[PDB]
């Protein structure tokens, strides 16, 4: 009875884990996208400033 | 013989004059072009030669027809100071915008001034009891110190300051300067109203506060020398009145920002991000005029609108250097509903040291910091897994830390309206007691809602009864 | 002790602390406070170095702290862009590595014909965001003989003084370590390294 | 036609020193691609000899397919392999099977 | 004398502009000397800007320059000294000995610039160098005539790795070597000078089997740039005219890139990515191409590279990454694991490794090692969270071998008696292949992990097993 509950609990827990991890994927994905854009822009600005001189 | 010139260029609010007469006014001299609006005050900032200066323009710069007479008023704009300038609100050019009749003046002093010498400095060590618990625990203010806020987009930045004015500035009972650079009109109107209401300005009485208000409507160049004006008013108090004062600056991000705007026009290759090459020097000059000499002990409160909460942006970074203590306020912690929204793992004070504020206080604070750092560390595990997958020992720590966080929320009296909860002022001795207990988990066994938005431990205990019902 | 870019009040507290600890006697404090001119700030480490060289030349052994070198870089940026020189990476001038290197490399352990004179150097860099790819930090990392990384998280963690011993290195290693202290701390390095690996595993 | 078995530099000077190139024209290097109407849809395969390439990623003729990948992973080897399998077809006499690799 | 006489017009850093007189065009890449009370300042002519006004880069420090100073022209690129007379005596960028082991002993000179050897000149190597360093020998063998490349991070004892190479390989090989240091510390310099005097490679009396060119980073960026050219030309004299097979060593070549980046800004070029010079590719290309094994001599360069903040995605390391022949990656992490050599075994790669080149057995053995390690790394994440338990019996044997192999790579070095304090061990390549083969066969999978740690060959591992047992 215990063992079945254990293996069942592990299934439940690992399922809930997948959900929690997915949310974290989404939060870091937005961060990644924002960060990627920002780097391109900031570097470009430096290049432009140099060209301007 | 007023030195006449013509307006060669009108490129933004950085008008350029060409003095026709030989020998141009020197740099940091002040000039009046007598506009059909009144006057426009300009300040020589470059000499471009051929008797052609390039001038900062301190009022509006429209309707300028190229070629306009200049008159040299000489030297830095000399504002009017006095022991009768108390309770006045003065414009950038020093004209009383509160318009309680013509300014009472005795000595008029140049806006620019040299910062007092290394030997003139007096080094304090005084404590100033704030009564705000989070402040008391984490970064106890020092009397005569330079205190700094690194808040987000007016995240109750003004509200925080208002609480300081409410507590500290009625407690202090010395002269006090409020200078608000790029303040929004509503906030300014509220402050002016509040001061008059709380009698700190008694308009038939006398005021122990003086005021400078610079709206964020004001042209960028004007805003730059609002700060310098305020520093002059402060110096008159510091020196001539010879009394320990208060000073409030809200926001010096607006000062930095204003400079960045003018910089481009001036013709400077703009340093990284965009800030002016002279960002460090200008900030430096400002922050070394603000200082505690042996002539007076100037307690300063400076507010920084961190731009998009990027502390890594150069203006906040260079601010951190010039502040004795800082109380960085974080948008996340505001969202958690903690007012004060001060980040507790990003606060520091030079006054916080075991000898200075007692070993027990330091020990208590150390444990709080460590505990909270553990909680921050276990934020990952908490999210990725659950809470039950934390170790039991850790789970106790986490539960304690959740309590500590909630304990930190203390209603403010000026925010009593906004929160809807009456404010709480909590004694320093009381604060230490409260945290001491919490670390020993003495009263820990009660809801996290109990800890939330209430004052000291006694209040928490009492609110447990309220919740228990 | 060389102080660049720091407020007169901070410096003034520091000298008092040294006088309290009775050590100002052997100290020289070379200063270029925040107020002091950007050219003077740029010039300040290099003229501090000269003050050091008098010890070094004399055969005397001395130590020079250049705190913080990062603000010297900000100063040189200000100078260069208002000398209208082409802007470098992060707007710091494109010869900053040379400037910083010449400053740092003057400290040395001379030979016995030169009386074993030594200026010893400790540059100090305030890391902005811990970005070790930041131009001023990157340049300095190459120049120096070791790095003694300090970590904020560990400060909060309550290791005060905090030391990010994982990233702390001394490329010129141990031989200035006391013989006794070398013996006792022999496996301290191994133990800590094992502690780091184990601690990481232990979380999950 | 004489550039078969010739390593030439950009100017066309044989750097393998296989002497003067029997080259029947000097033709401009800034000319535009054959028009919409001047195209016939692909109908001829190319066998790279690499099994994955030959099945999983088919390669036609007169078409442009990328070889995008990580630095110096012997990218060139994968390419060179195509040249080798084409040797079999090259040996043959059919002029659609004579792919003259460059 | 030289009618080419110039008056300085503008000293603005390394850029010093000179106003040579009518009809006097000092050709691009020439070397100008300005007599100064400091000696002779050397300026390398880098542009003609019109009307006998050149814009030149300084190679010696600038200070005291007075606008108008007379400028003589050497007439061509800096002319170094070459000979076996250059053996011994440390030579600075201009050429003057800075260890002052008497005057310039040389009887011949050559220009710093030279045209890279042609396609025809190239001779394809295949000889396989043996280093005695086990990780190198099995998992990335070096080749005699190679262009070994030590990509790595600072402070991993980048210099220490090179010192070991000099310690083993240099003395062992009879031919001359040239140790060229581009922009390195005088602390490091003194250590190197002392160390190779100690290994006797520098023979104060009697010929040294090496020449030294120590260029240090206390010299202006321009001077730092043309340390590389100088060293190369000395090597060329050996390679070509003396026909000797040499093994070049340069340190750290990121400084060469960096140096060029700095003077790029001064040259007024539009700064490229991460502030690098736009001419990054071609400048690297000229240096790298000049260094090669020709039908004349065979040069075996070992070039240190500093990868800023260990990001190889940084374009400057990536550009060099292409131009080299036998890459080696030195993992900082692995150094921290206590494994010395600190090589990143997966990332170290040499094209030299091939079943034809080093034989089928070597190849197969190395494939098995690589697979074992790659599996171990792949499984490392699984072990991290899940915990090793439900990873197969087969997996457990592979993991057990991998932890053992990981520490079997470890092997002390004599020049890290300074560091580790353990006398060096260097094992023959053929022997190393055999010894690693044994590990894979699992005949020593009864041996403790720490009995593989920081010891030489299989025989040593067995001995240390016996030692630990006692």
């Amino acid at each position: 009875q215990g063992y079945a509950a254990e293996i069942s609990a592990r299934r439940n827990a690992m399922d809930n884990a997948s959900k929690n991890a997915g949310d974290m994927i989404n939060r870091y994905s937005i961060l990644y996208n924002r960060t990627r854009q920002a780097v391109i822009t900031n570097e470009l600005v430096d290049i432009i400033t140099g060209a301007s001189s | 013989t007023p030195i006449t010139g013509k307006v060669t260029a009108v490129i933004g609010a950085i008008v350029d004059v060409h003095f026709e007469q030989s020998e141009l006014p020197a740099i940091l001299n002040a000039l009046e072009i007598k506009t059909p609006q009144g006057k426009l005050v300009l300040e020589v900032a470059q000499h471009l030669g051929e008797n052609t200066v390039r001038t900062i323009a301190m009022d509006g710069t429209e309707g300028l027809v190229r070629g306009e007479k200049v008159l040299d008023t000489g030297g830095p704009i000399s504002v009017p100071v006095g022991r009768e300038t108390l309770g006045r609100i003065i414009n950038v050019i020093g004209e009383p915008i509160d318009e309680r009749g013509p300014i009472k003046s005795k000595l008029r002093k140049p806006i620019h001034a040299d910062p007092p010498s290394f030997a003139e400095q007096s080094t304090s060590a005084e404590i100033l009891e704030t009564g705000i618990k989070v402040v008391d625990l984490l970064a106890p203010y020092a009397r005569g110190g330079k205190i700094g806020l690194f808040g987000g987009a007016g995240v109750g930045k003004t509200v925080f300051i208002q609480e300081l004015i409410n507590n500290i500035a009625k407690a202090h009972g010395g002269f006090s300067v409020f200078t608000g650079v790029g303040e929004r009109t509503r906030e300014g109107n509220d402050l002016y109203r509040e001061m008059k209401e709380t009698g700190v300005i008694n308009l038939e009485g006398e005021s122990k506060v003086a005021l400078v208000f610079g709206q964020m409507n004001e042209p960028p160049g004007a805003r730059a020398r609002v700060a310098l004006t305020g520093l002059t008013i402060a110096e008159y108090f510091r020196d001539e009145e010879g009394q320990d004062v208060l000073l409030f600056i809200d926001n010096i991000f607006r000062f930095t920002q204003a400079g960045s705007e003018v910089s481009a026009l001036l013709g400077r290759i703009p340093s990284a991000v965009g800030y002016q090459p002279t960002l460090a020097t200008d900030m430096g000059l400002l922050q070394e005029r603000i200082t505690t000499t042996k002539k007076g002990s100037v307690t300063s409160v400076q507010a920084v609108y961190v731009p998009a909460d990027d502390l890594t942006d150069p203006a906040p970074a260079t601010t951190f250097a010039h502040l004795d203590a800082t109380t960085v306020l974080s948008r996340g912690i505001s969202e958690l509903g903690i007012y004060p929204a001060v980040d507790p793992l990003d606060s520091k004070s030079r006054l916080l040291d075991a000898a200075v504020v007692g070993q027990e206080h330091y020990d208590v604070a150390s444990k709080v910091q460590e505990t909270l750092q553990t909680y921050k560390s276990l934020q990952d595990i908490i999210a990725i897994l659950g809470m039950d997958e934390l170790s039991e020992q850790d789970k106790l720590t986490v539960e304690r830390a959740r309590k500590i966080q909630r304990f930190l929320s203390q209603p403010f009296a000026v925010a009593e309206v906004f929160t809807g909860i009456p404010g709480k002022l909590v004694r320093l001795k009381d604060t230490v007691a409260s945290f001491k207990a919490v670390l020993e988990g003495k009263y820990d066994n009660i809801p996290e809602h109990a800890f939330y938005m209430v004052g000291g431990i006694e209040d928490v205990v009492a609110k447990a009864e309220k919740l228990a019902a | 002790y060389v102080a660049v870019g720091q407020k007169r009040s901070t410096v003034a507290q520091l000298v008092q602390t040294l006088e309290q600890h009775d050590a100002m006697k052997y100290s020289i404090i070379v200063a270029a406070t925040a107020s002091e001119a950007a050219p003077l700030q740029y010039l300040a480490p290099f003229t501090a170095a000269s003050i050091g060289e008098w010890f070094r030349d004399n055969g005397k052994h001395a130590l020079i702290v250049y705190d913080d070198l990062s603000k010297q870089a900000v100063a040189y940026r200000q100078l260069s862009l208002l000398l209208r020189r082409p802007p470098g990476r992060e707007a710091y001038p494109g010869d900053v590595f040379y400037l910083h290197s010449r400053l740092l490399e003057r400290a040395a352990k001379l030979s016995e014909k030169e009386g074993s004179g030594s200026l010893t150097a400790l540059p100090v860099i305030e890391t902005q965001g811990g970005d070790v790819s930041a131009y001023i930090p990157t340049n300095v990392i190459s120049i120096t003989d070791g790095q003694i990384f300090l970590e904020a998280e560990l400060f909060y963690k309550g290791i005060r003084p905090a030391i990010n011993v994982g990233l702390s290195v001394s490329r010129v290693g141990s031989a200035a370590q006391v013989k006794a202290l070398k013996q006792v701390a022999g496996s301290l390095k191994l133990f800590l390294a094992q502690y780091r690996e184990v601690a990481a595993f232990a979380q999950f | 036609p004489g550039l078969l078995g010739r390593v030439v530099d950009a100017l066309g000077n044989p750097i393998d020193g296989k002497g003067p190139i029997d080259a029947a024209g000097r033709s401009r290097a800034q000319v535009k691609a054959p028009g919409i109407l001047p195209r016939r849809s692909v109908h001829e395969p190319v066998q790279t000899g690499l099994k994955a390439v030959d099945a999983l990623v088919p390669i036609g003729r007169g078409q442009r397919e990328l070889i995008i990948g990580d630095r110096q992973t012997g990218k060139t080897a994968v390419a060179l392999d195509t040249i080798l399998n084409q040797k079999r077809w090259n040996n043959g006499s059919d002029e659609s099977k004579k792919l003259y690799c460059v």
